[PDB]
């Protein structure tokens, strides 16, 4: 009835090191990416399944919605004593009403076993999971205190910096020995140390800006950044697929919001022109300023933003640009600088650059980079700096070690191998999956490979069947996604090797053949012919051909 | 007659055709709104528009002095005796006596805790690599949640990644348009942000005044009774344990009596009172010798001020926590805490359970500090003291006469 | 009485006929910040043939029982489709998923379709389908005006009447028959 | 290579071919039945439902076929 505390396992050094990070097999399994030099980015193309799949999806959702209301009505009307949470006891309203919790109770409840799974130990290329047994219908669980390893394709460690034995761990332990774990307070009265300024300058030099700021949390950074310089008389133009933190920050700021469709620039230009002409509502006076918010790389889709067009538009119409890049600051680029490196765009064109250390550097926190005359004002106008706690010492040490490793200072040739490994793994997996006959999204280099499952009842079967094979995956669905399109999101890491990918390919091929999940058309291959290759031929021929940049449609 | 039935069909078909032939129109129309414009004219408007600078740089040199005055500690943990430098290494001081630290009990610096952190770092790594929703939640987090719930006498608890963003993510979750909130006259900034984001009616009553609260509650009750609304809405009272800016405490028993009489819920934000108030240090409720499970409904706390590690927590019953695990924005879309923090805080809680010397020593020191300044006569004409004898922080204010004269 | 600093109070109608008050600046920002998911799925792929498939299946299942009469079967399938459409579109007000604050607490889905833009192709299809069904039912088999008048009355007042622009943003509250509606 | 602490789960085809379970005379019918059952069960909501409602829907489909 309670989560047991698991005793650590005692193993020799080599076995644990292999569990955390995998050794390379052959030096031919590396790939070095090349710059784009500014050539235009083509419009993405998406494949579609047949009609009957969509019709069945519509019928499934309709039946589920009808039955949910039938049960809700009958149970609320007759059996009152059982449902005491949703009724007022003595002049006090319930914590929540039945209507807003309909989706959680009626459809999501039957799937609660595939969402939250306790684990233990360091998340590497093999993750240890706690075994649990379900009672009633996912109401409560009973734990037998047994653990077993699984392959993880769901954790945010792109460069494999999550280790228990390494230079970063040594630096963290030394920092703990030198600086205590406790801080003083807000970074305006006490709590600033030389390590903070060192990290500031290191991040500023690594990005390419002139000055920066470091915060202890990323969500708070976004939620508190916007109100410092925006007001009711300003306008914010943002995409329709931005993160929640940006939405909360803009809501707190109080400015007006206009949104444009994903990937459309003609609509963006038309919206900018119209908004400039019309002016403020009900008074038709000109706006004080206009700001453009976008994201470097979108995790739900695995697609890039067309930065040069945004820069051109902001130069022509005299607007400001804000770029959010947390998934692409360390894992993408010829040297890992970010989205500004692949396109060749000068960093000075963008106004504000933000990112977090959680995804790639193995430590928690976030930052912001801009010009000197902006940072000087912001250090005074920000509310995080003078009201909230400061960043601890071990996290700073880990971040500094990771940054100096990637930059090539502390160790000669460790970061480049990681970049090449992650690039090759992503390309190989995407090409093999597309040659099998599935449907994937991406731009041929993103670490996110979303494979689409359309029927509502196929996601739990896929999750459970992959668990039985000792593989851990994460599946998302409504409303986080469009109603028709559900998907499973793969997060590729540098710690995995090629044989693991072959094992995964065999198992996923068998499961997809069983569940009828592979439905491909001619719009996904370069020759225009639907392809269903046998597995051994795929394994034999894909790793050599994945290097050429012509086999990929987008 | 038969032609009447055909005429009905004709009338339906005609309206269908008429609606089909029409063109789309929207209230939020395009440039054609005014329009009274031509392509040549629009370019003039576009070119005439001039923007404002992103930030105003006029006054930065006037406030740079406060940036130049920030102390910095070099190569040493923040402790009682430190060495500081100011104004970018131009001036240096040594053997400084620190009276600005915000850590009260100083239990995190002892040897028995420094081993739990090292072992945890060796066995787990530094940072978690996933959200609590998918795969990030581990066994140590559950252990800390159970320990907090057992220690503070509440059914459950929820862990947050930072204490600044706890209230603005909890309070809006349980309120909607059409609800009432009664807040104190002066509250801290995070509570103000929560109230702004809550999107509900807000009423204010005078500071530490019970007559005003009673009168306003009676007026609201009478108006609601006269309104005859079919569904009862939610009601909350927002206050603070020990105020951040003035260092004064709130009277709990009167609030409990009023909330029981007028059917209101009580929300208490106690960041500066968790580790210092009470004989054992269990919070505000222990000071007045009352049960927490009935006196208070929602509690917001911080682990940084007294316990000595980053994070925050919220205490409540089972339904609240179960709904909070899905309806809270800062909880869902964020990564989990590192393991060494939670292990160290659990060890500190066990140490607090073992012995209770630090609380007594701190209370004695605070009483001495208050009496020393509040017992003199020379400073009667210059400054006044706005803090309580039990607070660990002393606040000083200039006399209103001095402010006007100077 | 004491005046709140920030007031967001729901107000109900006070007359037999009334209209909902236009939204404010903050409400407009709240609605524009996040796309609505209840009204987006109508325009997507495969969302139009579904009604035809439902009609075809309802005809077959009601005709399957030997004891039914063709006129009665078509009237019953009209009952089913009209009642289902009225319940889904015009009866229920609100959003199952939670938006910022109250948000779309006062408008129905038909009002939420396509950001309140009128004369959209989806609206044309949704208003044309019941008419085509009615004419097909009338012409298909023999009928008598007795049930025919009531059937066309129900088709008009349950499917056609709510779709007119005159009834847009409109609320009717009988003093006792129907509860008061928030404006 | 280097050994690790992972336990590999064999695939279905390998287990079947190493178990000698495959028999041409009396396995094609079983495979056909398996395909017919799974295709019927997956593409239609039985897997997120309750036992009473699932049984009711099974009886409904069975009666529809029988009629
Ligand atoms: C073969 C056979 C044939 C026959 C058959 O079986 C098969 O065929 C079957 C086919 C069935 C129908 C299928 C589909 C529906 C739609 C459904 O849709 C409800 C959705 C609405 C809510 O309904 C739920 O919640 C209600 C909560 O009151 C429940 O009501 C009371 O239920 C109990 C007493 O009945 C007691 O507990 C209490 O007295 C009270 O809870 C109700 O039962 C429950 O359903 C959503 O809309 C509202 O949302 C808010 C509610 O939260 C309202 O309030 C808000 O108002 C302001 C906005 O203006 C906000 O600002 C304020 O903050 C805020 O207060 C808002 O006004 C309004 O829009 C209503 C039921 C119906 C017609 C079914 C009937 C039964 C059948 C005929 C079966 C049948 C057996
Ligand atoms: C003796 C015999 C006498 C016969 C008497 C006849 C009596 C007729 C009884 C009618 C029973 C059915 C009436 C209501 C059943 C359906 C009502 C469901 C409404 C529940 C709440 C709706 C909330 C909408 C929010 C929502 O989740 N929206 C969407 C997603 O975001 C939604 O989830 C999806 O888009 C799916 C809906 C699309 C499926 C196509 C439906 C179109 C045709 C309707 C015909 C209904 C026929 C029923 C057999
Ligand atoms: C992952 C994600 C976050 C998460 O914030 P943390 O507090 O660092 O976990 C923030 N911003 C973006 C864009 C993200 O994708």
């Amino acid at each position: 009835t309670r989560v047991p505390l698991c005793e650590p396992e005692e193993l020799p050094d080599d076995i644990q090191k292999e569990n955390e990070y995998g050794t390379l097999d052959s030096p031919g399994h590396l790939y070095q990416v090349k710059s784009r030099h500014g050539k235009p980015l083509p419009e993405p193309v998406v494949d579609t399944p047949p009609y009957y799949i969509s019709l069945l999806t519509y019928l499934n959702y309709l039946i589920l919605i009808i039955l949910g209301h039938v049960h809700d009505f009958l149970g609320m009307t007759f059996q009152k004593n059982k449902h005491l949470d949703l009724l007022e006891h003595d002049g006090l309203a319930p914590w929540f009403s039945n209507f807003e919790s309909f989706y959680v109770r009626r459809i999501k409840m039957r799937i609660d076993d595939c969402f939250s799974r306790p684990t233990t130990g360091v998340p590497g290329r093999f993750i240890r999971c706690i075994d649990r047994i379900s009672h009633n219908i996912n109401e409560y669980f009973t734990y037998s205190g047994a653990v077993y390893p699984c392959m993880n394709l769901s954790s945010y460690n792109y460069l494999g910096f999550a280790q228990s034995k390494g230079q970063c761990t040594d630096a963290a332990l030394e920092s703990v020995d030198k600086y205590s774990i406790q801080s003083g307070g807000p970074r305006a009265q006490i709590g600033t140390t030389d390590l903070h300024i060192k990290a500031e300058k290191l991040v500023a030099r690594f990005i390419g800006k002139e000055d920066a700021l470091v915060f202890s949390m990323g969500y708070g950074t976004n939620a508190n950044l916007f109100n410092a310089f925006l007001d009711k008389k300003c306008l914010v133009i943002s995409d329709e697929l931005n993160h929640t933190s940006i939405r909360t920050g803009v809501r707190l700021s109080g400015a007006a919001v206009r949104t444009f469709k994903h990937g459309d620039m003609v609509g963006l230009e038309k919206l900018i022109r119209e908004q400039i002409v019309l002016g403020q509502p009900k008074t038709n006076r000109p706006w004080k300023k206009i700001l453009i918010c976008a994201e470097g790389l979108f995790s739900m889709e695995g697609t890039l933003c067309n930065l040069p067009k945004l820069v051109e538009l902001k130069k022509k119409y005299k607007c400001y640009l804000f770029i959010d890049e947390a998934h692409s600051i360390g894992a993408m680029g010829p040297t890992g600088r970010g989205v500004c490196e692949i396109f060749g765009v000068d960093p000075k064109d963008v106004d504000i650059l933000m990112g977090t250390f959680t995804k790639s550097f193995g430590a928690a926190g976030g930052y912001i980079a801009a010009d000197q005359w902006i940072i000087d004002r912001l250090r005074l106008d920000l509310t995080t700096v003078s009201y909230s706690e400061s960043m601890p010492a071990p996290v700073l040490a880990q971040t500094i070690s990771s940054l100096q490793t990637i930059s090539g200072e502390i160790c000669p040739g460790q970061g480049t191998e990681r970049l090449q490994r992650i690039a090759f793994n992503s390309r190989y997996l995407r090409l093999a999956l597309q040659r099998l006959g599935f449907i994937v999204y991406g731009v041929a280099d993103s670490p996110v490979i979303p494979l689409l499952l359309y029927c509502p009842s196929k996601m739990p079967a896929f999750s459970r069947m992959m668990l039985q094979r000792r593989i851990a995956v994460v599946v998302v669905a409504y409303p986080a996604t469009p109603l028709i399109e559900s998907r499973v999101r793969f997060c590729m890491s540098a710690s995995l090797t090629k044989e693991d990918i072959d094992y995964l390919l065999r198992h996923v091929s068998e499961v997809g053949d069983k569940l009828n999940l592979k439905s491909n058309s001619g719009k996904s291959s370069y020759d225009g012919k639907r392809q269903r290759w046998d597995i051994e031929e795929v394994i034999r021929r894909t790793p050599e051909d994945c290097k050429d940049d012509k086999y990929f449609v987008n | 007659d038969d032609p009447y039935r055909t005429t009905v069909e004709i009338g339906l078909i005609l309206y269908g055709i008429i609606y089909y032939l029409s063109k789309p129109q929207q209230k939020k129309s395009l440039q054609a709104q005014k329009p009274n414009l031509s392509p040549q004219e629009i370019d003039a408007l576009i070119e005439d528009w001039e923007p404002e600078p992103l930030v105003d740089p006029s006054a930065t040199d006037e406030q740079s002095w406060r940036v130049a005055k920030t102390p910095v500690t070099m190569e040493m943990p923040i402790q009682n005796h430190i060495t500081i430098t100011r104004n970018n290494l131009q001036e240096k001081y040594t053997n400084v006596f620190n009276l600005a630290s915000n850590n009260f009990l100083q239990l995190s610096a002892t040897e028995p805790v420094k081993e739990v952190v090292k072992t945890t770092i060796k066995n787990y790594g530094v940072g978690a690599c996933g959200p609590a929703g998918f795969y990030g939640n581990q066994d140590v987090h559950y252990t800390l949640e159970y320990d907090l719930a057992q220690f503070f006498g509440t059914q459950g608890s929820v862990l947050y990644g930072q204490d600044f963003c706890a209230a603005p993510s909890v309070l809006p979750a349980f309120t909607k348009r059409g609800d009432v909130i009664v807040a104190d006259d002066q509250v801290s900034l995070p509570v103000q942000n929560a109230l702004q984001l809550s999107r509900s009616t807000v009423y204010y009553f005078n500071h530490n005044d019970m007559n005003s609260l009673e009168c306003l509650l009676n007026e609201l009750t009478e108006q609601e009774k006269l309104e005859k609304l079919p569904a009862i809405p939610r009601k909350f009272i927002v206050t603070e344990g020990i105020f951040h800016n003035s260092g004064d405490l709130a009277p709990l028993p009167e609030l409990t009596k009023l909330k029981n009489k007028y059917k209101f819920r009580l929300f208490v934000d106690e960041t500066f009172s968790i580790g210092v108030l009470g004989a054992t240090g269990r919070g505000l409720s222990e000071h007045f010798n009352m049960d927490r499970a009935t006196a208070i409904d929602i509690t917001v706390g911080s682990m940084a001020t007294a316990l000595g590690s980053t994070g925050g927590f919220v205490l409540g019953d089972s339904v609240m926590c179960l709904h909070q695990r899905i309806g809270s924005n800062a909880y869902c879309f964020s990564a989990c805490l590192p393991a060494y923090t939670v292990t160290s805080v659990s060890k500190v809680l066990k140490l607090m359970d073992s012995n209770n010397d630090a609380v007594q020593t701190l209370q004695k020191l605070s009483k001495s500090l208050h009496d020393s300044f509040a017992s003199d006569d020379s400073l009667r004409s210059y400054v006044i003291v706005t803090s309580s004898p039990v607070s660990a922080v002393l606040h000083l204010q200039l006399t209103p006469a001095y402010r006007s004269r100077k | 009485t004491t005046e709140p600093v920030k007031d967001h109070r729901r107000r109900r109608a006070a007359a037999i006929i009334s209209h909902v008050e236009p939204e404010t600046f903050e409400d407009e920002n709240d609605q524009q910040l996040l796309p609505n998911m209840n009204a987006t799925w109508v325009d997507q792929r495969g969302a139009w043939i579904i009604h035809v498939v439902i009609i075809i299946l309802l005809k077959l299942f009601y005709n399957l029982f030997p004891g039914v009469t063709t006129e009665w079967s078509w009237t019953l399938t009209n009952m089913t489709y009209v009642i289902g459409s009225y319940v889904m579109f015009h009866l229920i007000k609100g959003t199952p998923f939670d938006f910022n604050g109250g948000a779309y607490d006062n408008l129905t889905m038909w009002e939420q379709i396509d950001d309140e833009t009128l004369y959209t192709p989806s609206r044309k299809f949704l208003i044309s389908v019941p008419i085509a069904l009615f004419l097909v039912s009338t012409h298909y088999a023999h009928y008598d005006l007795k049930l025919f008048s009531w059937n066309c009355f129900l088709t008009t007042f349950g499917a056609v009447v709510p779709k007119l622009p005159v009834t847009h943003r409109l609320r009717i509250s009988i003093p006792g028959i129907t509860g008061r509606a928030q404006i | 290579q280097h050994k690790s602490s992972m336990v590999y789960i064999p695939t279905t085809k390998e287990a079947k071919r190493r178990n000698g379970k495959s028999e041409g005379i009396l396995n094609t019918i079983e495979e056909v039945v398996e395909k017919l059952y799974w295709t019927y069960y997956i593409h239609l909501p039985f897997y997120l439902m309750a036992s009473f409602d699932s049984f009711f829907l099974h009886v409904f489909f069975l009666t529809i076929f029988s009629l």
